């Protein structure tokens, strides 16, 4: 078994200074390649930085001599130290194992990476109403940045549950809906509540969906 | 540097049938490829490395071909679940670049959207805007046409759509539409209208709602 | 033996591009990196960079680097330095040394290659006469050769017979941005009233041609 | 008053892989390095801290040929403080090398239809290679806790890798026959020099 | 990053004595256990490019003189010519190439010490073609001089010039060993005929007296 997490996401103002983190187990990190591989939102994947199992390091052009690949054999880590970050390093960044600098056999599940001079928002949390199989929802408006996570009733409702993929609006802001299935016999008596949470406001919010 | 082209950029097929993708480079590489599954929400998995050897744990029906400049990977008697974007990566020389992706979805019978058309809530409304938001559920194929009407008149430019991406089970699609309007604008008319024209429907839905 | 080179002479206004040139040639040369040297008007000899025409491995000077641009064609033995926008300051000879490998002298020189950068155009010279006057047996008289752009003006006495105690100074850059120059010439004191002394000068970036007599 | 053996090693009909470079000791013989600099054949001759052209007047105590088959792209690497697969893991240069490196494209020899697999490079390796040191274990590299018993499979890579020297591929991918001249000076009595 | 210094900056010697020419570095410029420090002099004749005289900062090139001897270590560094010639009148740097950036010396003027020549003074007054243009322009030679330095000022009216002036000197001569100098006063024609006495006056360590040559304006 082959475990790689990344962390040390977010938002950060360009110009600025961000430094990645990637524990690893199941294999030993000084004795292997290990890569970062970036994919803009909605594109393809780029590679970033590789280093060598013999701690020979190598930098994709667009970020040399600002980006520098690390490792701490003690603490099995990998380490993306960014600086001087610009908008177009708004990426997910992949923490990927490398096979002697030829393929990527295991990937992390990515952390986000946020590069604007946009304040951070917390979101806004909205019903949507049932009327008289019906179908019900919240509306979750004016964030920054992504992203944001929607459960109802805490992790009950599973079934039924659509959680669309956030729109950016002309604002600058980012909207989303969760919306689900449910038969018209409940009504109020079974009790509906979403639950948005936005870690980068660090907003949490508890919304009750009755009918009106 | 060394580009690959992806073909086609996109592909439709139905469960149990044969899929072959296409990936063609700048310059020769002789083997030094391999190819990703990229399912939505989740990193890439690695399925074949060497433009023919399959990793560990992947089933028999993915297959990769190909040398030179010339690659494929043919996927067999697919399933639900293999739809994904599918890069082919080379490393033949430095740096080591990506193709573009190939979008593949599974097809499925047609089914007709559930639409729902939800009137902006009271809390919002105190804060000087308004939202209307309509729901295509569970629908097949992806193409459909929303049309918002308000007073029997058709509404452009303040609506925004989000579409998620295919079930892992019935392999439906879901749509939203979001009409965002202030709330002063949004006291000048009286009925909200949707309007949804699809392949599986005879003839196109209304929902409405009177403010 | 190598060989070197170098492009012609370049006259270019501030903020034009330029690309000069060092072709190589010989047996062995296969051994050579081509290195740059900067010297200014009457000054040292500065290292600004050098290459292997092989695999383009350049290294720059810390004071050139950013400054000019280092490449090389292995195809026909040929290498660059190329400015993006000239200054003024520019102005220099820049020559062109192969080394049969690194941190070895270098050991080939090219010519040189001159380059000028000032805001002034092509103007022709005017020349004027340096009149004797009155002896102890000996005379000098001369030429002025003022207010031409650019260098060089060849200037020869009674059609080149006259070279015994012939001076062409160093031409002097005026503040205005033109060139002004002198040549002299010792005679013997009585042969003013019977010789005839003419002075040729010849600049040939306006096309100019001046035939003038120097007479008391 | 005895040939400096340089065409034993220059014009060898068959020549190592990287991962196990051959390496030729000269010692008392008259070496003509003219042949070698005049030539036409070669593409690359990068010499550092010495020319060429002032070798066949001096005197070393012993001088070392390395020769071994790499790709074109990897041809780079055989420099002073250079880095990657080749200079990290099979053959490395010191900071101060004083010598020679001279590379010259062999696809019609090296390279065949089908490929020529027969060259191998070291993939693997914990640490970087001391310089001029040769590390020619096959044993199996374990790059996880588990040992590997000599078994390849999960976290247990073969070090070796070949290389596919196809005559169609591109230059950088076509092989390239190396010879690096080491000139080492013991301040013992000098038996290799240039023709008096 | 290693600053090569030369001493002196200009040298004159008499033709077969010996020129001595030192170069002094900030570090070492060994470059390995090749035990060899990585120095070279070049030579530089007025008009030509530089020339390879001696590498590892003792051995001649082909084809240079045996009177071309290098010497020093560490960080002092010695070229010798023992038969000076005139043909040897060039400046001389010094270079190290243990290591990326190379560096020159500033460079060390060559002359060929002769014995002191005092030099002869003409005046010339603008011609008047050039004054139906609007300048005037005065020139002043001095004429198979040695030492090089000399003194020349303009006095206008018993009035000291500044700035208007403009010097200009020879190479020294291969034969005779001697420099020739110019000096040219630039007037508009306006400020020219305000005035009425130009005098050049000159000052050299062959003469006992400042020499003054002198005209009046139209006259
Ligand atoms: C490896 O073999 C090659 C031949 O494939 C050797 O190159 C040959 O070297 C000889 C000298 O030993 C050259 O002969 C000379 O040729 C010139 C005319 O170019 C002539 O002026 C001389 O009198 C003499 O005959 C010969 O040209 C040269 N051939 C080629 C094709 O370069 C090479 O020397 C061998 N390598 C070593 C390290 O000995």
């Amino acid at each position: 078994q082959v475990q790689l997490v990344e962390s040390g996401g977010g938002l950060i103002q360009p110009g600025g200074s961000l430094r990645l983190s990637c524990a690893a187990s199941g294999f030993t990190v000084s004795s292997n390649y290990m890569s970062w591989v970036r994919q803009a939102p909605g594109k393809g994947l780029e590679w970033v930085s590789v280093i060598y199992s013999g701690g020979s390091t190598f930098y994709a052009d667009s970020v040399k001599g600002r980006f520098t690949i690390s490792r701490d054999n003690s603490k099995s880590t990998l380490y993306l130290q960014m600086n001087s970050l610009r908008v177009e390093d708004t990426a997910v960044y992949y923490c990927a194992r490398d096979f002697g600098d030829f393929y990527f056999d295991y990937w992390g599940q990515g952390t986000l990476v946020t590069v604007s001079s946009a304040s951070t928002k917390g979101p806004s949390v909205f019903p949507l109403a049932p009327s008289s199989t019906a179908a019900l929802g919240c509306l979750v408006k004016d964030y920054f940045p992504e992203p944001v996570t929607v459960s109802w009733n805490s992790g009950a409702l599973t079934s039924g549950v659509h959680t669309f993929p956030a729109v950016l609006q002309s604002s600058g802001l980012y909207s989303l809906s969760s919306v689900v299935t449910v038969p018209s016999s409940s009504l109020g008596t079974q009790t509906y509540i979403c639950n948005v949470n936005h870690k980068p406001s660090n907003t949490k919010v508890d919304k009750k969906v009755e009918p009106k | 540097e060394i580009v690959l082209t992806q073909s086609p950029g996109t592909l439709s097929l139905s469960p149990g049938e044969r899929a072959t993708l296409s990936c063609r480079a700048s310059q020769s590489v002789s083997s030094y490829l391999a190819w990703y599954q990229q399912k939505p929400g989740q990193a890439p998995r690695l399925l074949i490395y060497g433009a023919s050897s399959r990793a560990t744990g992947i089933p028999d029906r993915f297959s990769g071909s190909g040398s030179g400049t010339d690659f494929t990977l043919t996927i067999s008697r697919l399933e639900p679940e293999d739809f994904a974007v599918y890069y082919c990566q080379q490393y033949g020389s430095s740096p080591r670049t990506f193709g573009q992706g190939t979008k593949l979805e599974i097809k499925r019978t047609v089914a007709a959207p559930s639409v729902f058309i939800f009137p902006p809530s009271d809390e919002q409304l105190k804060s000087g805007t308004a939202s209307v938001v309509c729901l295509l559920n569970n629908f097949y194929p992806r193409e459909a046409k929303v049309q918002w009407k308000v007073d029997n008149a058709l509404q452009s430019g303040n609506s925004q759509e989000s579409v998620t991406e295919q079930d892992s089970k019935d392999s439906t699609y879901s749509l939203s539409s979001t009409l965002t309007l202030s709330k002063a604008d949004y006291e000048k008319h009286k009925v909200y209208a949707c309007e949804v024209t699809h392949q599986g429907l005879s003839s196109p839905v209304t929902k409405s709602f009177n403010r | 033996e190598v060989q070197l080179v170098q492009s012609g002479a370049e006259v270019k206004k501030p903020g034009e591009s330029l690309k000069i040139s060092c072709k190589g040639s010989g047996y062995s040369f296969i051994t050579y990196w081509i290195g740059w040297v900067r010297q200014m008007p009457g000054k040292g000899l500065e290292w600004m960079g050098i290459i292997y025409p092989g695999d383009s491995d350049t290294r720059y000077s810390p004071s050139f680097q950013g400054q000019v641009t280092i490449s090389a064609d292995k195809s026909i033995n040929t290498a660059y330095l190329q400015w993006s926008s000239l200054k003024a300051s520019d102005t220099a000879m820049y020559y062109c040394a192969g080394s049969s490998g690194i941190s070895t002298p270098m050991d080939v020189w090219g010519r040189g290659t001159t380059v000028t950068v000032s805001s002034a155009s092509t103007k022709g010279p005017s020349v004027f006469p340096l009149a004797p006057s009155s002896s102890g047996g000996t005379a000098a008289l001369g030429c002025l050769v003022k207010d031409y752009f650019p260098e060089p003006v060849t200037v020869s006495w009674n059609s080149g017979a006259l070279t015994s105690g012939v001076h062409t100074f160093p031409a002097v850059l005026q503040s205005s941005g033109l060139y002004s120059l002198s040549s002299v010439v010792t005679v013997p004191s009585s042969s003013l009233g019977t010789q005839t002394y003419i002075c040729n000068v010849n600049h040939k970036p306006s096309n100019t041609k001046v035939d003038k007599k120097v007479e008391p | 008053t005895n040939l400096c053996p340089f065409g034993e090693v220059f014009n060898a009909t068959r020549f190592a892989s990287v991962y196990a470079w051959n390496r030729k000791r000269i010692s008392n013989c008259v070496a003509d390095y003219s042949v070698l600099y005049n030539s036409a054949s070669f593409s690359t001759f990068k010499c550092y801290g010495v020319s060429p052209t002032k070798l066949n007047d001096l005197c070393f105590t012993n001088v070392y040929a390395d020769s071994f088959v790499i790709r074109g792209d990897e041809v780079r690497q055989i420099a002073p403080g250079q880095t990657g697969k080749i200079a990290d893991y099979n053959y490395k240069l010191p900071d101060d090398f004083t010598g020679c490196v001279i590379a010259w494209n062999s696809n019609n020899l090296d390279s065949k239809v089908g490929g020529n697999y027969n060259y191998l490079y070291r993939l693997f390796r914990k640490s970087n290679l001391k310089p001029f040191e040769r590390d020619i274990s096959t044993e199996i590299y374990q790059a996880g806790s588990t040992p590997c018993n000599g078994v390849e499979g999960f976290n247990c890579y073969f070090p070796l890798q070949s290389y596919g020297f196809q005559p169609t591929n591109g230059v950088g991918y076509q092989p390239y026959r190396v010879v690096v001249l080491s000139f080492e000076l013991l301040h013992a009595p000098a038996t290799v020099c240039g023709p008096k």
